[PDB]
C-alpha cells in the first residue's frame, strides 16, 4: 500500500497558485491529511479531508478528493514566501490508523522584489579570522548566483530576509576567502 | 465494502509533542535511546522514520501502554516502550550507519488525527575522529551599505564543523531575533570532493542604520553544535568536540 | 432492550492468563468471523459470509492493545479481584435425526464458561478422536460468561459410543458427557 | 488452578423495523462486571459500578471521545447493516421435519434459519394441545436451529397423526404423517 505524490519539486512566483497531486492504492482509505515541513522541523498538520467529502477549504489552502479515481490534491492560492517548505500527503483507513505518506514536494516560493538595487559590499574584517567577506544584496530574484569556481573561495546560495514593520524584503548571497588576491568587485554575476 | 467496528478507548505531557535532543551523534555499535513526550491525554503514540529527501515511514504504534502495531520495526535491534501510556522511548541496540535518519514522534487523541513532534536526527558515524565544532565569526556592516540604503547587514560565518547539523541564532540585547534574519538553508562543503569534508554556514542579520549606529546595541551570533557528551571517551590530540555553543559578538558603532 | 436484531461488532476479549485475546463479530447470536490474532488474519468459520463484506484484521490488534492497557488499569481499580471460576454445563445432542448408516454430526454445547479457558475433546469407545472435529469461538452471553460448541461428524452404528470430554478450572476432574444411539 | 483476570469490551447494535430505529451500546466489563456503559439512547457515558465513575466522568469531559461514541450508530451500526446485515437477513434454510416414536411421538424440526417457527400437532385433523410439550429453540451454532415438539398419545388402529410446520422459508406448510402401524 503506497501513496504516490507529484511533483517532487516546484517553484512558483509569489502570488501564483501551487498545486500538488497524490494518488493512493487502497480503496479503503478514508482519511487524507496534508503536512507542511520546514527545514529542521516536524511535519505540521495543515488540513485534512475524509472520504465523505469531495472538497474542503481553509483560508489560502484547498484540498480535493476523488475516491473513484483515488486522486487527492492540495491547492495553495496566492502563495506567500513562508509557504516555502516540503509538503506531504498521507492516507489511512478505518481499521488501520497508521499513516502512509507520499514522497514529498519541495515547494519554493520565488519572492517578488519590488525595487531591486543590486550591489556588492565588503564587510568589516573580524579580528578572529583571516577571511574577507563580500555581500551581494538587494538583487532581483531572477538574478543568477553561481557557486564558486575556485577551491579557496566560498559562495553561498541566495536567501531572502524580511524586515517587519518596514514592508521590506531583500535577497543576498555571501562570498568569502582568505586568499591574498580576493576582490569583492565581481566576486559574483550578472546584469 | 469493509465492515466497521466499535473502537475501544485507552483509559487514564504538554500542549505540543516534544522530542529532545534535536540531534544525536554517535558511532557504530553504540546503544541509543530516543525519547518522546506526548500531548497531554493523547492515547495513541506513533514513531515514524524519515530518511533524506523522503516521507515519514511507520515504525510502531502504541494504544495506551500497549503496542497496537509494531510491523514497521526494521529489525530486532529496534524496540520501543511506553510504560505509562504517556512518554515513549525508542531504543536502538548496536547502531549501524544505515540507522541514520530523523526519528519523528506523533501522538493522536484517539488514533486517527496525528500531530508530530520536531523530530530527533540520529547520525551514526564510522567513528568520532572527524567530529569538529564550528568556529564562529561576525563581520560588521559595510559603511557603503549604510550610506546607500540606510540599512546595515551583519554577517555571521560558522566554519569547519562536522557533522553537518548545527542551529544558528541571532541575539540582540538579550533576546533572540527573527526579523531581518536569513540563514543559508543548506551548509556548503569546504572540500566538495571529500566525504569527510567539514562544513560552513552563513547567516545575515539586517537592521536599520540607526539601530546599528547605537553603541548600546549588543549583537551576538550563536551556534549550537551537537557532538560528544562528557561521558564519551576521547583520545585524539585535540579538545574533545563536545556538544556546545560557539558564538561571536558585535556592538553598534556610534559613527 | 427490545429489538428485532442484535449485532456484536466487537466482542473484544482479553485475559491476563497467557496472556490471550479474542476478536469476533456476532449477528443474532451466531459467529460471522473471528480474527486470528497470531496470523493477523480475518477468518470466517462459515466461508459463506466472506461474501458479506471484508474486515481489516489490524482493527482487532488495535482493540487488543487497548484491552491489554485497560485490563491492567482495571485490575488495580478492583483491588486485584481475580475471576471466579464457574461450573460449565455440558450437553451432547445430534444435529439431525439419527439413522444408522446415515452420516450425522454430534454437537457438544459447553455453556456457562468462565473464565474463557477450556479443553473440549471427543472420545469414541473411550479413545480420543481427531478427525471430523471442529469448534466455534467463545461466543458471548448477556451475563458476560461464554459458551463454546464443538462438533464431531460421525457415522452412527452399533460399534461406536461417544463421549464429550471437557476440562475447566471450575471442574474438579474432567467432565465426560456420554452419548450413544 | 491459575489466577485469571478478564476484560471484555462489547459493541452492540440493536435494530428495529429495518434501520428506522437504531440503538448502539458499548459495555466495558471487568471479569463479569460491567463498570461503564455508553448507550446511544442516553448520549453520555454512565458508570455502572463505583469503579466506572472516574472513567465515565473523564470521557464525558472529552468532546472527541463523546463525539466518537455518538457517531458509532451511523459509522458502525448503520454502516454494517448495509454492508453485511441486510444480506445476512436474506438467508433462508428450510426445516427438515421428522416424526419418530420415543407412548410419545417426537416431531423433530431441524436445520432451519431464521428462528421463527410454528409447529402444531394434529390427530385425525383435530389439533392436539393438552398432550404437547416443546423444547425451547435450540441453537446449533452453525447458523441453524432445531426444535423438538413431543406428543403424548395412545395410538388406535386407523388414527392419523400430523406434524404441521410453518416457517418464513416456506410458501406453504410442511406436513408429515405418522400412522398407527
Amino acid at each position: 500500500e503506497n501513496v504516490e505524490q507529484h511533483p517532487s519539486t516546484l517553484s512558483v512566483q509569489e502570488g501564483d497558485s501551487a498545486v500538488i497531486k497524490c494518488t493512493y492504492s487502497d480503496s479503503a482509505s478514508n482519511y487524507f491529511p496534508w503536512y507542511k515541513q520546514e527545514l529542521g522541523k516536524r511535519p505540521q498538520l495543515i488540513i485534512d479531508i475524509r472520504s465523505n467529502v469531495g472538497e474542503k477549504k481553509d483560508q489560502r489552502i484547498a484540498v480535493t478528493l476523488n475516491k473513484t479515481a483515488k486522486h487527492f490534491s492540495l491547492h495553495i492560492t496566492e502563495t506567500q514566501p513562508e509557504d516555502s517548505a516540503v509538503y506531504f500527503c498521507a492516507a489511512s483507513s478505518f481499521g488501520n490508523e497508521k499513516l502512509t505518506f507520499g514522497t514529498g514536494t519541495r515547494l519554493t516560493i520565488i519572492p517578488n522584489i519590488q525595487n531591486p538595487d543590486p550591489a556588492v559590499y565588503q564587510l568589516r574584517d573580524s579580528k578572529s579570522s583571516d577571511k574577507s567577506v563580500c555581500l551581494f544584496t538587494d538583487f532581483d530574484s531572477q538574478t543568477n548566483v553561481s557557486q564558486s569556481k575556485d577551491s579557496d573561495v566560498y559562495i553561498t546560495d541566495k536567501c531572502v530576509l524580511d524586515m517587519r514593520s518596514m514592508d521590506f524584503k531583500s535577497n543576498s548571497a555571501v562570498a568569502w576567502s582568505n586568499k591574498s588576491d580576493f576582490a569583492c568587485a565581481n566576486a559574483f554575476n550578472n546584469s | 465494502q469493509l465492515v466497521h467496528f466499535v473502537r475501544d478507548f485507552a483509559q487514564l505531557g504538554g500542549a505540543g509533542v516534544s522530542q529532545t535532543p534535536s540531534n544525536k551523534v554517535t558511532e557504530k555499535g553504540k546503544y541509543v535511546e530516543l525519547r518522546c513526550d506526548p500531548i497531554s491525554g493523547h492515547t495513541a503514540l506513533y514513531w515514524y522514520r524519515q530518511s533524506l529527501g523522503q516521507g515519514p515511514e511507520f515504525l510502531i504504534y502504541f494504544q495506551g501502554t500497549g503496542a497496537a502495531d509494531d510491523s514497521g520495526l526494521p529489525n530486532d535491534r529496534f524496540f520501543a516502550v511506553r510504560p505509562e501510556g504517556s512518554v515513549s522511548t525508542l531504543k536502538i541496540q548496536r547502531t549501524e550507519r544505515g540507522d541514520s535518519a530523523v526519528y519523528l514522534c506523533a501522538t493522536s487523541a484517539l488514533g486517527d488525527t496525528q500531530y508530530f513532534g520536531p523530530g530527533t536526527r540520529l547520525t551514526v558515524l564510522e567513528d568520532l575522529k572527524n567530529v569538529f565544532p564550528p568556529e564562529v565569526a561576525v563581520f560588521e556592516p559595510s559603511e557603503a551599505e549604510i550610506s546607500h540604503t540606510q540599512k546595515a547587514t551583519l554577517v555571521c560565518l560558522a566554519t569547519g564543523f562536522y557533522p553537518d547539523h548545527v542551529e544558528l541564532s541571532w541575539w540582540v540585547n538579550g533576546k533572540e531575533v527573527h526579523s531581518g534574519v536569513c540563514t543559508d538553508p543548506q551548509p556548503l562543503k569546504e572540500q566538495p570532493a571529500l566525504n569527510d569534508s567539514r562544513y560552513s554556514l552563513s547567516s545575515r542579520l539586517r537592521v536599520s542604520a540607526t539601530f546599528w549606529q547605537n553603541p548600546r546595541n549588543h549583537f551576538r551570533c550563536q551556534v549550537q553544535f551537537y557532538g560528544l557528551s562528557e561521558n564519551d571517551e576521547w583520545t585524539q590530540d585535540r579538545a574533545k568536540p563536545v556538544t556546545q555553543i560557539v558564538s561571536a559578538e558585535a556592538w553598534g558603532r556610534a559613527d | 432492550i427490545v429489538a428485532d436484531h442484535v449485532a456484536s461488532c466487537g466482542v473484544n476479549l482479553y485475559q491476563f492468563y497467557g496472556p490471550s485475546g479474542q476478536y469476533t463479530h456476532e449477528f443474532d447470536g451466531d459467529e460471522q468471523f473471528y480474527v486470528d490474532l497470531e496470523r493477523k488474519e480475518t477468518a470466517w468459520r462459515w466461508p459463506e459470509f466472506s461474501k458479506f463484506g471484508g474486515f481489516d484484521p489490524q482493527g482487532a490488534l488495535r482493540n487488543m492493545a487497548v484491552a491489554k492497557h485497560n485490563l491492567n488499569i482495571m485490575i488495580k481499580r478492583y483491588n486485584s479481584t481475580a475471576a471466579t471460576n464457574e461450573v460449565p454445563e455440558v450437553t451432547v445432542f445430534s444435529k439431525s435425526p439419527v439413522t444408522l448408516g446415515q452420516p450425522n454430526t454430534l454437537i457438544c454445547l459447553v455453556d456457562n464458561i468462565f473464565p474463557p479457558v477450556v479443553n473440549i475433546t471427543w472420545l469414541s469407545n473411550g479413545q480420543s478422536v481427531t478427525e471430523g472435529v471442529s469448534e466455534t469461538s467463545f461466543l458471548s452471553k448477556s451475563d458476560h460468561s461464554f459458551f463454546k460448541i464443538s462438533y464431531l461428524t460421525f457415522l452412527p452404528s452399533a460399534d461406536e459410543i461417544y463421549d464429550c470430554k471437557v476440562e475447566h478450572w471450575g471442574l474438579d476432574q474432567p467432565l465426560l458427557k456420554h452419548w450413544e444411539p | 488452578s491459575p489466577e485469571d483476570f478478564v476484560y471484555q469490551f462489547k459493541g452492540l447494535c440493536y435494530f428495529t423495523n429495518g434501520t428506522e430505529r437504531v440503538r448502539g451500546v458499548t459495555r466495558h466489563i471487568y471479569n463479569r462486571e460491567e463498570y461503564v456503559r455508553f448507550d446511544s439512547d442516553v448520549g453520555v457515558y454512565r458508570a455502572v459500578t463505583p469503579q466506572g465513575r472516574p472513567v465515565a466522568e473523564y470521557w464525558n469531559s472529552q468532546k472527541e471521545v463523546l463525539e466518537g461514541a455518538r457517531a458509532s450508530v451511523d459509522r458502525v451500526c448503520r454502516h454494517n447493516y448495509e454492508v453485511a446485515y441486510r444480506g445476512i437477513l436474506q438467508r433462508r434454510v428450510e426445516p427438515t421435519v421428522t416424526i419418530s416414536p420415543s407412548n410419545l411421538l417426537i416431531c423433530s424440526v431441524t436445520d432451519f434459519y431464521p428462528s421463527q417457527i410454528k409447529v402444531r400437532w394434529f390427530r385425525n385433523d383435530q389439533e392436539e394441545t393438552a398432550g404437547v410439550v416443546s423444547t425451547p429453540l435450540i441453537r446449533n451454532g452453525d447458523w441453524t436451529f432445531q426444535i423438538l415438539v413431543m406428543l403424548e398419545m395412545t395410538p388406535q388402529r386407523g388414527d392419523v397423526y400430523t406434524c404441521h410446520v410453518e416457517h418464513p422459508s416456506l410458501q406453504s406448510p410442511i406436513t408429515v404423517e405418522w400412522r398407527a402401524q
